């Protein structure tokens, strides 16, 4: 149910599995055939992505399964001027 | 109504959720599924304040305000290596490049 | 080099490299010829047909490349192609393909030229695309099965078979024998 | 899965030779015990192919997937060549008893939604229904070799 994803500094993010799939990259990593054989640890390594915008990365995967069938408001995503950068070219290889 | 918390040790970090009415102790059952340590070698701390087991986690501080989904809340863990526990040790995540100048 | 420990392993690694902006396949074929192949992590796919190869997709790359699974009888062979102006990588799983170059055709009808002609060894892998040249592939053994493995990006349907009498194309949609391990007739 | 290909990589030589009047379906049993269908073998065909020692196989009807035996028994492993020589595997029809001959017999006559429209007692209904499956035969395959 859960997965780890670990960044370029070495922390190791533990997230739910269908979190994870909110990336169009990782759902198509664990979807198929790339899927963890059992005999496999369920760890992806994101060696240029750093631990600070993988948290925020992580945080956008709570946000989105928790408002996507919302049907009366949600709230902003919030993503402060420093990392907006970084962010975004996480965005673009993580494809969501 | 859930909080959602990142629950954190040295270089792990785990996202999950809980009712603002779970108890800590519920919230040491969801660790022990995730790193295999029973209750009886966790502790749960909010900032430097060590969580008893039977209060709510609303009673403890986190909220629909202060933990929120595109912004959870920290709830420090500390493991027990046979007679004694760890001291609390969280490594911080890394820090961004100085604000571009074009980004005023 | 990343040595991919399975076949899940180096399709893992394979979706992230073509994530990226820019894709080296210098590093690509390395990495798929690091994956030893295990034939329990691929029997699934390894469909054959008595009187021609199969192609067998694996996965469908999220629209960047596509991966499949090739499985040749003795004598079988490909028909002399084009691939649609995308990368072509053809690592070997089990048993051996001759692969043979040929040059694009003048406008004149005559016999295609055969720039080059090699045997792939098993966990080896090749590259191609059209700027190289026109190839094809065959399984020469009398007695043995050849299976490839085969990532195309971007992914195609379509190409071009090339008689060599001539060098007249027409044009081919590519069928599967199966999809994901079941077969779709 | 007790019955499975091992993964020996150590190549044998088979020799296929359908002796039924049927179309036969070669089956062979993959490292995960699942099977995995080869090229038919028309009635009076032989075949050399390329297998593996300790590689399991099964043969049924391709149209009906019946039973079928091979050297007089229902699964073959071949073994190592011995100095090259092809291992041969000899297809044949099993002595069905005359109730599962009648029940092929039937099957092929009456589309399986027509079943019962025949003035036949029902329990034999639930007989026509039970068309022959290479899973079921697995499974009493498998509790048999354990009751060894
Ligand atoms: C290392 C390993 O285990 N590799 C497996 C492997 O090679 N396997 C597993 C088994 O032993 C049969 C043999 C195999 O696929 N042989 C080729 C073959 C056999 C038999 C026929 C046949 C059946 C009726 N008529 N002709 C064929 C017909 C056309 C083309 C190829 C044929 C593999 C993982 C590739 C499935
Ligand atoms: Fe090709």
């Amino acid at each position: 149910m859960y997965v780890k994803l670990i960044s370029s500094d070495g922390h190791e993010f533990i997230v739910k599995r269908e979190h994870a799939l909110t990336s169009g990259t990782i759902k198509a990593m664990l979807s198929g055939p790339g899927q963890f054989a059992e005999n496999e640890t369920n760890e992806v390594n994101f060696r240029e992505i750093p631990s600070h915008v993988l948290s925020k990365v992580c945080m956008y995967f709570t946000y989105k399964v928790r408002y996507t069938n919302s049907s009366t408001e949600i709230p902003e995503f919030p993503i402060a001027p420093e990392i907006a950068l970084e962010l975004l070219m996480a965005a673009n290889f993580l494809d969501c | 109504m859930d909080v959602f918390l990142m629950i954190r040790r040295h270089k792990t970090t785990i996202f999950t959720d809980a009712k603002e009415s779970s108890t800590v102790f519920e919230l040491k059952r969801i660790v022990e599924g995730i790193l295999k340590r029973p209750p009886d070698e966790q502790r749960l701390y909010k900032d430097d304040q060590l969580l008893d087991d039977g209060k709510t986690l609303g009673e403890c501080g986190f909220t629909s305000q202060t933990a929120r989904p595109q912004a959870p809340a920290t709830v420090g863990l500390a493991f027990r290596a046979d007679d004694t526990f760890e001291a609390l040790c969280i490594e911080p995540f890394s820090s961004p490049p100085e604000l571009p100048d074009v980004m005023k | 080099v990343l040595k991919p420990r399975t076949l899940a392993d180096l399709i893992r690694i394979l979706h992230q490299l073509f994530a990226g902006d820019e894709v080296n396949v210098e590093e690509v074929q390395a990495i798929m010829e690091a994956y030893e192949s295990d034939p329990t992590e691929w029997a699934m796919y390894a469909k054959f047909d008595q009187y021609r190869y199969t192609r067998n997709l694996v996965d469908q790359g999220n629209g960047k490349f596509n991966l499949m699974i090739l499985c040749w009888g003795e004598g079988h062979g490909s028909s002399i192609h084009d691939h649609t102006n995308s990368h072509c990588f053809l690592k070997m799983l089990q048993g051996n393909l001759k692969e043979t170059l040929f040059a694009w055709p003048d406008k004149k009808s005559n016999e295609m030229v055969k720039k080059s002609e090699r045997v792939l060894r098993e966990n080896q892998c090749a590259y191609i695309n059209d700027s190289i040249g026109l190839h094809r592939v065959e399984n020469i053994s009398h007695t043995e099965p050849a299976v490839s493995l085969h990532l195309y990006s971007p992914p195609f349907d379509t190409c071009h078979a090339f008689d060599q009498r001539t060098g007249h194309k027409n044009k081919v949609t590519m069928t599967f024998h199966s999809k994901f391990g079941i077969r779709t007739p | 899965p007790v019955l499975r290909s091992v993964n020996s990589r150590e190549p044998s030589q088979v020799i296929f030779c359908n002796r039924s009047p049927r179309v036969v379906l070669p089956v062979w049993l993959n490292f995960d015990g699942e099977p995995q269908p080869y090229p038919t073998l028309p009635p009076g065909t032989g075949r050399r192919i390329h297998s593996y020692r300790g590689h399991l196989w099964l043969f049924r009807d391709a149209g009906t997937h019946d039973g079928l035996l091979v050297n007089q028994t229902e699964l073959f492993v071949p073994s190592l060549n011995v100095d090259g020589q092809p291992i041969f595997a000899n297809i044949t029809l099993p002595v069905y008893t005359l109730k599962e001959r009648c029940l092929q017999v039937v099957r092929s006559l009456v589309k399986p939604e027509n079943y019962r429209r025949l003035d036949i007692v029902r329990s034999l209904y639930e007989d026509l229904e039970d068309h022959p499956n290479v899973q079921k035969d697995l499974e009493r395959l498998t509790q048999e070799r354990i009751a060894h």
